[PDB]
RNA sequence: AUCGAAUCGCCACCUACAAGACUGGAGCUUGCUCCCUCGAAGGCGCCAAGUAUAUUCAUGAUCACAAGACA
RNA sequence: UUAGGGAUAUGUGGCGUCAAAACUUAUGGGCUCAUUCUCGAUACGUAAAGGGUGUUGGUGGAUAUCCACCGGCCCCGAAAAUGGAUGACGCUUAAGCCCAAUUAGUGAUUGCCCAUUAUUCCUUUGGUAAGGGCGGAAACAAAGGAGAAAGUGUAGCCCUUCCGAUGU
RNA sequence: GCCAGAACCAGCCCUACUGCAUUAUCCUGUCGGGGGUCAAAAUCCGGCGGGCAAGAAGUGCAAGAAGGGUCUUGGU
């Protein structure tokens, strides 16, 4: 009967949210080996820079369930989910994009314009 | 001296009693405190501990914590070598609380004590408009 | 389009929520036409959803006769063996701002696609979009500070009402209700607004002094 | 109303490599720049600001055009425009920031446990008063449901 | 009922409205002086329903989609 | 100017969207308004004589006002046969024109975006290729290992080094 | 002989930390002659008296033996 707000007591998110906006390019095409990813609330040169080297995910579904780690250790995060991992590895601009690579391949091109969580992990401070 | 157990190159903010925040794992977004490191330039170790936070006495390394600016200046018993953690065990059951009781012994007789024991047990969570690359930790 | 029944059966065989996505709604009263549909242009195709409301009150830089002419030479244009395949000239404010977005987003291929069915467009404000939350702006495009305040502008409404777009008045009438339904809402809720910030003002020295010299150097006070 | 540039006005400097400091104009070049300086900081020695740069404050001291550095010092002390300014709310709000800009994650649970102070004493007081005046929307329902239920 | 999924900010305080050669209110010397609401914050939310010696948390073992998800 | 690939940095050209980059940069200066092929705008590259009391600077004369000249942008001059093109949208506190910067009278360097170029790191292949090793040093069972050819060309005798590489 | 994470070597690629010279058409001091103003400070010109405008200059050269990269190389 009484005023009692919501409270969001959740888990946390320890990511930043961002956005692969596309590839590197040129007027000539695309360059897939490294992809570009719009951070929010980054938008200087030297705003990109506190985020070089930090862990990278995309992620996404499948069909099937198909093996992720912890199988068998715990069979609770057995999911159709999967997740590709990359590092950023230098800004892009003065507008605080950065430029990120995948681990040993690129990301999908089904990612552009989809959900990028950046990480806080590997920690400098 | 590199192969000496005492060489650490462990940075200069994750001193023992340097409250942290987790980043990753279980408990992600908690503030342990920092206890020591293990030998041979090993992992840090933390405590929550767990009265306030839930956080064991657990191995995280350097790369998973953001230390801060705020240390408790604990001086508490360092007997847990590298081999509590091997392959809960009343041992480890029982070195939790004699490093428990030892922690909040000495929360509480800091300057604004009370105020950190707060600290510790609330979560850092990234909010939807801030930047955790224009702060100051 | 209303939710087929297996689109419906499911919601209740999962006991779904009522859901609604991350929309952003853009309140484009007094913007230029061109620097709104290219911040709208690169925000759908970054993956915003984006409502866009009160088309008819965009701005076009120019006399509304350099405008309207500018319009009736674009409808000059049509495939003269058969204009049924033509160009199609879109009379509406809310259908020239879909065009003036979607001429900025790559058409013909389905990442723009995806990106201009992001794009509703409405034109004023209609029920569903009004208590959905704070419309937003655009602030580097907002005509008092992109246009010399000297040089005349073109209201998109009246440019479009000339040369077509039949449903001026209608438009006309169902904001007049709006701003008066609008505004009898918020002289109700004045001793509600007043309430809080009389109960704002009185939890100070209700709560410890300790919590007020660290609310008062963040100057939160 | 909008202050004017004049010799004297006070200005704060909006996005330089100052973005916060007040100064004094002490004489106006042309249609875009003006001579800034204020003595009693140490950045805010006799500069040239861009007019697209400056905001002028309410404050203005009666002092001439193209002052002698050390009347300007003798202007501003009798005018106390420094310390007026230091009591409006719009300079708290650059002092704040400063807090803000420069708070360690220990001073910012500070201000978290005192804003949830702060709602959490604002939130019962609205409702030891809603409880007499039906205003919410909790009390205005039950107000004409138990008149006739 | 297949269905495991990608999404991660809530509000019956924002969710009314104009204006920018102005938009707190007035004075008259019309660019200065004066008044308090001081003119640069929509509120909440971020782990005791609230800043106070209160009581679970491990063994899920050192990162992995957050193994949670009605706020 | 071109072997098969990476990383960094450039060049020509760019940085409002398409489309990578000024999330439409400056805490730079001026100039410009154009009403039915619709001002203008990336060289090569495909409208003139003449006119304007449109605006913005100059020069020389004269008594705050006139007079003769010269320049910048803009307008007029300027009329064709499918609907049509600064590439498209658009832009007018430019996203136009001429100058100029690089985070801005703050304290000295290089704003950043793109190559089959440059530097450098791998791998291949060919040299007017250049050097080294090739008398098995000793020793060693099962229940540290194998190779070692005096060689144009091989699954190349084995290593090290250097340069070149597209083509009818 | 699979996938990840950190650590530490070496190499190479980044970016922090700066000295030596130079000021003068300049800095400062007062008496003029000039200005404008309600009166006068300034802009401006000139005498001879001093000078260091001192993270002082965006002027010449810079040699200051690291914090971050290396799914940008090899290793344990
Ligand atoms: N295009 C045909 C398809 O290629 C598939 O493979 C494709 C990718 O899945 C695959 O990428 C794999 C990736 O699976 C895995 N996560 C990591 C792996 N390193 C990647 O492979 C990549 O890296 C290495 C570099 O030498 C190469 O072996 C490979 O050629 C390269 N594509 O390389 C191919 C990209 O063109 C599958 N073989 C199969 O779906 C199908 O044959
Ligand atoms: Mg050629
Ligand atoms: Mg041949």
């Amino acid at each position: 009967k009484t005023s009692r707000v919501n409270r969001n007591r959740k888990a946390p998110r320890l990511y930043m949210k961002g956005t692969l906006a596309g590839y590197t390019r040129g007027l000539h095409g695309q360059t897939k080996q490294t992809a570009l990813v719009r951070v929010e609330n980054v938008n200087t040169r030297e705003d990109a820079t506190w985020y070089v080297g930090k862990r990278v995910c995309y992620v996404y579904h499948g069909k099937k369930v198909k093996r992720c780690v912890r199988w068998s250790k715990a069979p609770a995060r057995r999911s159709t989910t999967r997740a590709l991992w990359g590092r950023v590895t230098r800004p892009h601009g003065n507008a605080g994009m950065m430029r990120v690579k995948f681990n040993g391949a690129s990301v999908p091109a089904s990612a552009i314009g989809r959900r990028i969580r950046v990480y806080l992990y590997p920690s400098q401070i | 001296s590199r192969k000496s157990p005492e060489y650490t190159t462990l940075r200069k903010s994750c001193a023992p009693g340097v409250i942290a925040i987790i980043l990753a794992g279980r408990f992600r977004g908690r503030r342990a405190v920092i206890l020591k490191q293990l030998p041979h330039n090993g992992p840090l170790v933390v405590s929550g501990p767990m009265k306030y936070n839930g956080v064991p006495i657990r191995r995280i390394d350097s790369r998973y914590v953001i230390a801060t600016s705020t240390k408790v200046d604990i001086s508490s018993v360092d007997t847990a070598p590298i081999t509590p953690e091997v392959f809960v065990s009343d041992a480890r059951a029982q070195l939790q609380k004699k490093i428990d009781a030892a922690l909040i012994a000495a929360i509480k007789k800091d300057a604004q004590g009370k105020e950190k024991a707060g600290y510790l047990r609330s979560v850092f969570t990234v909010k939807p408009g801030d930047a955790p690359h224009r702060w100051n930790w | 389009a209303f939710p087929s029944r297996k689109d419906a059966s499911r919601a209740q065989r999962k006991s779904a929520k009522k859901h609604r996505p991350e929309i952003i709604v853009i309140d484009l009263k007094d913007h230029v036409l061109g620097r709104a549909a290219a911040v709208v242009a690169k925000q759908l195709l970054l993956g915003k959803k984006i409502t866009v409301v009160r088309c008819e009150q965009l701005n076009i830089a120019g006399t509304e006769i350099r405008n309207k002419i500018k319009y009736l030479q674009y409808l000059r244009k049509r495939k003269l063996t058969n204009p049924t395949k033509g160009p199609f000239h879109h009379r509406a404010p809310s259908d020239v701002f879909v065009r003036t977005v979607r001429s900025m987003l790559p058409r013909y291929t389905k990442r723009g696609m995806k990106a201009l069915n992001s794009l509703v467009a409405y034109e004023g404000i209609p029920p569903n979009v009004v208590r959905t939350g704070g419309r937003v702006v655009i602030p580097r495009a907002q005509r008092h500070v992109c246009y010399r305040s000297e040089r005349p502008y073109t209201v998109l409404g009246n440019m479009c009402k000339h040369v077509g777009w039949k449903y001026s008045d209608v438009v006309a009438n169902l904001e007049k209700a709006r701003v008066e339904k609008a505004s009898r809402h918020h002289e109700k809720q004045a001793k509600l607004r007043e309430a809080w910030k009389a109960a704002r003002k009185e939890a100070l020295a209700k709560m410890p002094k300790h919590n007020v010299e660290v609310l008062k150097k963040f100057g939160y006070a | 109303k909008s202050h004017y540039i004049c010799a004297g006005r006070l200005v704060r400097i909006l996005r330089g490599p100052r973005q916060d400091r007040v100064g004094v104009i002490v004489d106006i070049v042309d249609a875009n720049r003006v001579l800034v300086e204020n003595p009693e900081d140490a950045k805010m020695w006799r500069h040239v600001q861009n007019l697209k740069n400056v905001e002028p404050l309410k404050y203005c001291v009666s002092v001439s055009r193209n002052c002698s550095a050390k009347a300007l010092k003798d202007a501003l002390a009798s005018s106390k425009a420094l310390e007026k300014y230091a009591k409006t709310r719009t300079a708290a709000r650059v002092e704040a920031k400063k807090a803000c800009a420069a708070s360690t994650d220990f001073e910012r649970y500070q201000l978290r446990v005192a804003r949830r102070s702060r709602a959490h004493w604002a939130r019962k007081v609205f409702d030891e008063k809603d409880a007499k005046t039906p205003v919410s929307w909790h009390k205005v329902a039950l107000k004409k449901m138990q008149k006739k239920a």
